RNA sequence: CUUUAAAUCCUUUAACGAGGAUCCAUUGGAGGGCAAGUCUGGUGCCAGCAGCCGCGGUAAUUCCAGCUCCAAUAGCGUAUAUUAAAGUUGCUGCAGUUAAAAAGCUCGUAGUUGGAUCU
């Protein structure tokens, strides 16, 4: 029970820097493409119904 | 990875609502 | 003791007719029984009476067509507004087709949508349907 | 069962207004003696002096130390606990500086394995602590 | 049953008892339809025809189905008066 | 290929049933799903509503089943709830949903209010329960939607109610109690005697009798 | 005391449920086939219709023969039809309760120059009525959401100072012709 | 120019004003409730997360980060009061054998409620 350890696994954490890309569109045209990528776009689709984010 | 062995066997595991969802996901959608 | 004679009346039909009975008895019998059971039978719910005459209290026996899915007495007598009709309809009635709920006004004792035909309200007496 | 009568309108409302006292959150709200006992009187969030860091043991079915400060309220002079929510956070605080404080989120409840303890910091030294922990801002010199 | 244009909207009419005048649902597999064969006037035999009886599945579980099929025919001139 | 196993089996494969409603009308028993995926196996849709794992403890650990609820119906006034419990969860559901084919049951649809159209909600109030939940429908306007919970309204829709409303109470979050008392809420709308199904019923000749002697020569 | 007003009402509610996997599917696609900024435009549009329906409800509770039932519902109607959302035919107080969402949506000025073709898409619409291309009769409309009358369906035009319309060539054409 | 007491702000006109149109959208999340990663690196019941269940004791789907994804969006998170959800204050409309609960039992004033019957 101790003070000692108060920011210990922030500070030993390897510092990974951001990677530049090009900008998010806003507004309209953000929507438009989330339009577009689940009512108009089916290639990704193979049956199972996977999550947008899968991994695996 | 077929996701009804996944819930077969992780169910009652940390990963059961996770492969809960994922078994959901497969039945009913397509 | 009993209070609401036409409560137990309501009742004794309700019973009777759950078990799919042909006719069932009430005692006593009364000037509110007897129009409220004319109420229900103008619109085909019960069918034929006969007022059994004792000199003491009426006794009806009331023919049973199995038409009715329940018939209840609305204690007290809450005096209802022509407004307030929509909401007691509401709240009683199974279904804005079919159902009646039947007030006693100076008109005299009547369905509700009798009743806003002659535009009138009253006190809640029951409903049937 | 309950009285039905065009006249029963003062049984039934009195009625209520007894078993309404009852009501646990009813009576908390409405006895007086919920709002004396809380450090903040009513209020949303504090203003408090940190007298000194204390270290938290969670509760038995977890293990860690919650970094918390004991604080004395500006308002009524009155002691409390208060959370410092995030990592390396505590090392945002020194002693004997001002900290804003609000509630847990339970409305004076414990939250989560912290016993006895129902604030969190949320500034200190008229800087945000979430400003603080992202870098935006330095606490002052 | 119907609407205002005036035709039928019901999938269906489903059956009465004919003791009860209840509908008979379609999962009452204890209901039954009896047909009693009518006779001829002068020789007493089969001539065709029946007369049909539907019984709820309450009916016969109370032990008044046999009453009310009694019942049904001796109004249905099937079973002599008296 | 069908074989069928009951009368009412041979009588529909041959084409003598002309509709799921004479079934319905004669409240026959139905023991083969295949006369239901005869009748509307076109237009039935299910739903595994929940796979539910259910423990039995014996000398040594939990033996584990896995109970599939499904709901299946076509959006026009049919509907269906099953549930199996089973070693697999692909059997459980597959028996599951022959369960639900097999419990499919036919739903009165009524008007709200003026009989403009085809119907759209319960024709009445109607109250199913199950296990101390108790749910009951209410009709609706016209373009109300099903004000309901998930549950219910996965039901009430797959069984072609476009508008009503629900009230629920008791234990609800057993899923299983919910569905099972929302399917005996819409199953009691075609037992509900209402004034128009006040006309004295013509009696026809059921199944049996009227393709007796085809069953005979099998 | 000050002569200020201070009327002001919100045109849109929240959904109770803020994750209805459904109820996303079909706002994304209401937003994506009109071309919306945000759900809240969904939301501002299921607000009226909603209000609308709870008018009409509260109506055909009425007497048919009550004069303010007849006055409000033949204002209603009148209103509903006027901006083309109900037919002139269909004018009784139940038809209110079959009208859809995507019936007063297909009456904005963004939907209405993407039919008539002064636009190659919706989005086009959209960011072509935003910069002052677009005008209403006489009158230039800025505002996507403009719900266009049945007699002012017929004066939709590319406005007598546009580019598309009159003259005067925007700036990126007189800067490229004056570079040559 | 117009506005206005005089201005400003809108509105109007002209000139300049966009390509990484760098003229760069954020706030919270990604186990469940609840939408969306048991991807990679670090840490190793520590640091922390966690409204609740819970995560972390050497593949952590949950912490610290990178990437990716989703929710609302010029807004979004947090604290507290309050409303609905709460038919968990029940008049509508709750309960009271065993889950919290019917006075040990009668009498009894007020209160509440009161049988048929008069065209």
């Amino acid at each position: 029970g101790s003070l000692a350890r108060a920011g210990k696994v922030r500070g030993q954490t390897p510092k990974v820097a951001k990677q530049e890309k090009k900008k998010k569109k806003t507004g309209r045209a953000k929507r438009r493409m989330q339009y577009n990528r689940r009512f108009v776009n089916v290639v990704p689709t193979f049956g199972k119904k996977k999550g947008p984010n899968a991994n695996s | 990875t077929d996701p009804i062995d996944d819930f077969q066997v992780n169910w009652n595991t940390k990963h059961g609502s996770g492969v809960t969802r994922e078994l959901m996901r497969e039945l009913n959608g397509g | 003791v009993r209070m609401n004679v036409l409560a137990d009346a309501l009742k004794s039909i309700n019973n009777a007719e759950k078990r799919g009975k042909r006719q069932v008895l009430i005692r006593p019998c009364s000037k509110v029984i007897v129009r409220f059971l004319t109420v229900m039978m103008k619109h085909g719910y019960i069918g034929e009476f006969e007022i059994i005459d004792d000199h003491r209290a009426g006794k009806i026996v009331v023919n049973l067509t199995g038409r009715l899915n329940k018939c209840g007495v609305i204690s007290p007598r809450f005096d209802v507004q022509l407004k307030d009709l929509e909401k007691w309809q509401n709240n009683l009635l199974p279904s804005r087709q079919f159902g009646f709920i039947v007030l006693t006004t100076s008109a005299g004792i009547m369905d509700h949508e009798e009743a806003r035909r002659k535009h009138t309200g009253g006190k809640i007496l029951g409903f049937f349907f | 069962g309950k009285c039905r009568g065009l006249r029963t309108a003062r049984k039934l409302r009195s009625h209520r207004r007894d078993q309404k006292w009852h009501d646990k959150q009813y009576k908390k709200a409405h006895l007086g003696t919920a709002l004396k006992a809380n450090p903040f009187g009513g209020a949303s969030h504090a203003k408090g002096i940190v007298l000194e860091k204390v270290g938290v043991e969670a509760k038995q079915p977890n293990s860690a130390i919650r970094k918390c400060v004991r604080v004395q309220l500006i308002k009524n002079g009155k002691k409390i606990t208060a959370f410092v929510p995030n990592d390396g956070c505590l090392n945002f605080i020194e002693e004997n500086d001002e900290v804003l404080v609000a509630g847990f989120g339970r409305k004076g409840h414990a939250v989560g394995d912290i016993p006895g303890v129902r604030f969190k910091v949320v500034k200190v030294a008229n800087v945000s602590l979430l400003a603080l922990y992202k870098g935006k801002k330095e606490r002052p010199r | 049953m119907q609407n205002d244009a005036g035709e039928f909207v019901d999938l269906y009419v489903p059956r009465k008892c004919s003791a009860s005048n209840r509908i008979i649902g379609a999962k009452d597999h204890a209901s039954i339809q009896m047909n009693v064969a009518e006779v001829d006037k002068v020789t007493g035999r089969f001539n065709g025809q029946f007369k049909t009886y539907a019984i709820c599945g309450a009916i016969r579980r109370m032990g008044e189905s046999d009453d009310s099929i009694l019942r049904l025919a001796k109004a249905d001139g099937i079973v002599s008066k008296n | 290929e069908w074989m069928p196993v009951t009368k009412l089996g041979r009588l529909v494969k041959d084409m003598k049933i002309k509709s799921l409603e004479e079934i319905y009308l004669f409240s026959l028993p139905i023991k083969e799903s295949e006369i239901i995926d005869f009748f509307l196996g076109a237009s039935l849709k299910d739903e595994v509503l929940k796979i539910m794992p259910v423990q039995k403890q014996t000398r040594a650990g939990q033996r584990t089943r896995f109970k599939a609820f499904v709901a299946i119906g076509d959006y026009n006034g049919h509907v269906g709830l099953g549930v199996k419990c089973s070693k697999e969860v692909a059997t459980a559901i597959r028996g599951a949903i022959i369960l639900a084919k097999l419990s499919i049951v036919p739903v009165r649809r009524g008007y709200w209010g003026n009989k403009i159209g085809k119907p759209h909600t319960v024709p009445c109030k109607v109250t199913g329960r199950c296990g101390s939940v108790l749910v009951r429908l209410i009709p609706a306007p016209r373009g109300t939607g099903i004000v309901s919970a998930p549950v219910p309204k996965k039901l009430l829709m797959m069984a072609g109610i476009d508008d009503c409303y629900t009230s629920a109470r008791g234990c609800t979050a057993t899923l299983g109690n919910f569905a099972k008392a929302t399917f005996d809420a819409i199953s009691k709308t075609y037992s509900y005697l209402t004034p128009d199904l006040w006309k004295e019923t013509v009696f026809t000749k059921s199944p049996y009798q009227e393709f007796t002697d085809h069953l005979v020569k099998t | 005391p000050v002569a200020r007003s201070w009327v002001c009402r919100k045109t849109y509610v929240t959904p109770r449920r803020p994750f209805e996997k459904s109820r996303l599917d079909q706002e994304l696609k209401l937003i994506g086939e009109y071309g919306l900024r945000n759900k809240r435009e969904v939301w501002r549009v299921k607000f009226t219709l909603a209000k609308i329906r709870k008018a009409a409800r509260e109506l055909l509770t009425l007497d048919e023969k009550d004069p303010r039932r007849l006055f409000e519902g033949n204002a209603l109607l009148r209103r509903l039809v006027r901006i083309g959302v109900l037919d002139e035919g269909k004018m009784k107080l139940d038809y209110i309760l079959g009208l859809k969402i995507e019936d007063f949506l297909e009456r904005r000025l963004q939907t209405q120059v993407f039919k008539l073709g002064l636009a190659k898409s919706i989005h086009h619409a959209r960011v072509l009525i935003r910069q002052r291309h677009i005008r209403v009769r006489k009158q230039v409309v800025n505002i996507p959401s403009f719900i266009v009358r049945l007699d002012s369906q017929k004066h939709i035009d590319f406005s007598l100072r546009s580019p598309y319309g009159g003259g005067r060539p925007g700036r990126v054409k007189r800067k490229n012709a004056k570079k040559g």
